[PDB]
């Protein structure tokens, strides 16, 4: 009984859990996620195929930071307490994550659609209004926080 | 008539604003 | 024996009884209404001596028994062995 | 002698209905009539569709019992060849091959029938996009697409059902996020409901998966990935979660309410397989689980009761193993049982249709079908009596 | 599509060979080669648009949509529905 117990007690040690939870945290901390910043960021690529650099835009949103989120919001009902700023962190990134999402989408099928059109150009000429009125709209909105 | 103003003009503007803001 | 084979037949789906028809489009048995199906039987023959015919031109050594003219209303299954050719209506269900 | 109307022809693309007769058909063609207790029923792996794949999903077409649809998430294998793989697979005859196939851009997490109509297919997918498709068209795209907004689904959709009747009829989702969604058959692009459950201080559930008491509309029941089981009414005098149960320890899986009907009424009995081994048998009027599933440890993902027989259900292990567990015989041993050669890690059972057979997913993507014990699969009214008395053993 | 349609009705069984044909016989694809395709799946067309009359014969609303003849040598095969004729070569059994 009392060999039983021992190797069981030394099992359980050897399966303890919470520092793979502390290391976690730690690299959290470290790597210092966030979202704050512009609401989409325009950068420069060379993409293959052209000479040109072309400036293909993008959304200053990180897909992985709800990833994140999930995490917390699963840590928080396993009885691991994080960090108050992570949390806060979180928190944030979750209740904005639908916005970035529908923005993505939204910029990805507008130059998916966009690229389609130019590949025919003989249409591009009727098109032409349509695609400056959306051109305002990401005019407007890129000022944006 | 309606012009086409090529995307990667009003790409490279509005690369200059956001940089200068 | 043929009252085996007729009570045999008749157990399939839609099929009255056993009708064979000979080389000269008359049916030898007689299971449905005589002018329909000796004229039917008379195109049977008609269509399948030349689908022998097809089949010989480059198959000069193959034997027709099995045949599928299925429509969405029946379908007609026609064995012919070397002169009795059967006939049967069967529903496609 | 012509050289460019054929091939024009070949070109155009007027085979919608040549390819559908001709596939519904020359499968038919592949029968062989030349003149000259668990057992295995189908295994069914497909090499194109399925290499390397894990199911995602399954289910039966009420309508047509024997139409069964499963999913995919996104291979790893290739990303750049379609993601989102969807198959309908048939029991007409004998075929290696799938009946249909169907493209989602995004993983495909969970699928199903329509009640309404008996042809369509409506899938939730990874991004939170409920995906439409139509059977009897020859399409690979889906028909239509719920808008990506904060008011529809945002996160990964795993369950997807619907209910009501072929007038009354109703489309009900559940994102993990916690939002309910209802829509309609006849237009998918707004959410005739929509509403995010909470459970109390305003807090989301994150929902896993969910169930319905059999042959009732309304009033749901829900699990979560904490670990708690919730029952929540969709309309009723006040939407939102209606009851927390005690529940258990680990993320509960796989959901289902009891679904035969007979002399008695058991329509409130909930199966639950979490991730401990623990298939939990209770009731919706007590918080407390009825009755404790263990012979392992370690994640069955989920159980299903057979329609048929009222005290009968499945349950698969990611061990490998599916074990047909009977109450009225027994509460400590399984009744039956049988490992899919391999020992794969076994995801999805799906009870079929009036029952008599049994259909299983697997990590690997080769689900197999087959059916069960007729001293086994029947029931009688002894059966319910004598359930009857097993609920009130405690 | 078409080289998918070929490969799937073809790979099923192994089939020894099937070409797509759209138009009214006389097809100018190829599998095994040019002629034992070409004039048999002429020959094919204009018996089966003899096989559609004796169908209509019977009454004029029946038409064909599926032929099937499994002789002792091979199994021949077409499913026309307004120009949509099917060929198969395959063993008997």
């Amino acid at each position: 009984g009392q060999k039983l117990k021992q190797d069981g007690d030394s099992f359980r040690m050897k399966l303890n859990t919470q520092e793979i939870f502390d290391d976690w945290a730690r690299k959290v901390q470290q790597r210092n996620l966030g979202v704050s910043g512009r609401i989409f960021t325009i950068e420069s690529t060379r993409v293959r195929g052209r000479t040109g650099n072309v400036l293909k835009l993008k959304v200053n949103f990180l897909p992985e930071i709800i990833t994140l989120s999930k995490e917390v919001r699963n840590l928080k009902w396993l009885g691991f307490r994080v960090p108050l700023a992570i949390v806060n962190k979180a928190h944030q990134a979750n209740q904005l994550y639908p916005f970035a999402i529908s923005l993505i989408e939204s910029v990805r099928t507008y130059e998916r659609t966009c690229e389609k059109v130019e590949e025919r150009n003989t249409i591009s000429l009727l098109v032409a209004g349509l695609k400056k009125e959306v051109q305002a709209l990401i005019a407007e909105g890129i000022a944006l926080v | 008539e309606l012009a086409a103003e090529d995307e990667q003009v009003f790409l490279m503007k509005q690369q200059s604003l956001l940089a200068k803001q | 024996e043929v009252e085996e084979t007729l009570k045999r037949l008749q157990s399939q789906k839609g099929v009255q009884g056993i009708i064979v028809v000979n080389t000269e489009g008359i049916p030898i048995k007689s299971t449905m209404d005589n002018p329909t199906t000796t004229q039917y039987a008379s195109l049977m023959h008609s269509f399948i001596l030349k689908a022998r015919s097809t089949v010989r031109d480059i198959d000069p050594q193959n034997d027709l028994t099995f045949l599928r003219i299925r429509s969405k209303k029946n379908e007609i299954m026609v064995a012919p062995d070397k002169d009795y050719f059967l006939i049967v209506i069967q529903n496609p269900t | 002698l012509t050289e460019e109307e054929k091939q024009q022809i070949l070109h155009s693309e007027e085979f919608l209905s040549f390819f559908d007769h001709s596939t519904r058909i020359v499968e038919r063609a592949l029968s062989e009539q030349i003149n000259i207790k668990l057992s295995l029923n189908r295994q069914f792996f497909d090499e194109r569709w399925s290499k390397h794949r894990v199911v995602s999903c399954l289910d039966w077409s009420s309508q047509y019992p024997e139409l069964l649809v499963a999913s995919y998430n996104n291979n790893e294998d290739a990303p750049h060849e379609p993601d989102g793989v969807a198959l309908v697979w048939n029991m007409k005859y004998k075929k290696t091959t799938p009946e249909y196939v169907f493209h989602c851009q995004s993983a495909v997490m969970s699928a199903t029938f329509a009640k309404f109509h008996p042809n369509l297919v409506v899938g939730g997918t990874y991004s939170g996009q409920i995906v439409l498709w139509d059977n009897r068209s020859n399409k690979r795209t889906p028909v239509q697409r719920t808008p990506l907004s904060a008011a529809a689904h945002t996160h990964p959709v795993y369950c997807v059902n619907v209910v009501g009747t072929q007038n009354a009829h109703n489309l009900i989702s559940i994102s993990t996020d916690g939002k309910i969604c209802s829509w309609s058959l006849d237009m998918l692009s707004h959410p005739q409901d929509s509403m995010e459950l909470v459970h109390k201080q305003s807090k989301a559930v994150a929902v896993t998966s969910m169930s319905f008491p059999v042959g009732d509309v309304n009033n749901f029941v829900v699990g979560s990935e904490e670990g708690s089981v919730y029952t929540a009414c969709r309309h009723g005098s006040k939407a939102g979660i209606s009851e927390m149960f005690e529940g258990h320890q680990g993320p509960i899986t796989g959901i289902h309410c009891h679904a035969a009907v007979g002399a008695v009424d058991f329509s409130h009995l909930f199966v639950t397989s979490s991730f401990d081994w623990t298939v939990k048998l209770w009731t919706t009027k007590n918080n407390k689980p009825l009755y404790s599933f263990e012979d392992n440890a370690d994640y069955v993902y989920d159980v299903m009761w057979s329609p048929t027989h009222p005290a009968l259900f499945a349950c698969v292990d990611g061990m490998g193993r599916l074990d047909l567990w009977n109450l009225n015989n027994d509460t400590e041993v399984p009744t039956a049982s049988i490992s899919v050669e391999g020992n794969p890690a076994l995801n999805r059972v799906r009870w079929t249709h009036s029952g008599r057979e049994i259909a299983v997913g697997d990590s690997e993507g080769q689900i197999v079908i087959y059916d069960v014990g007729e001293q086994i699969a029947v029931p009688r009214n002894d059966e319910w009596a004598r359930f009857g008395r097993t609920l009130a053993e405690i």
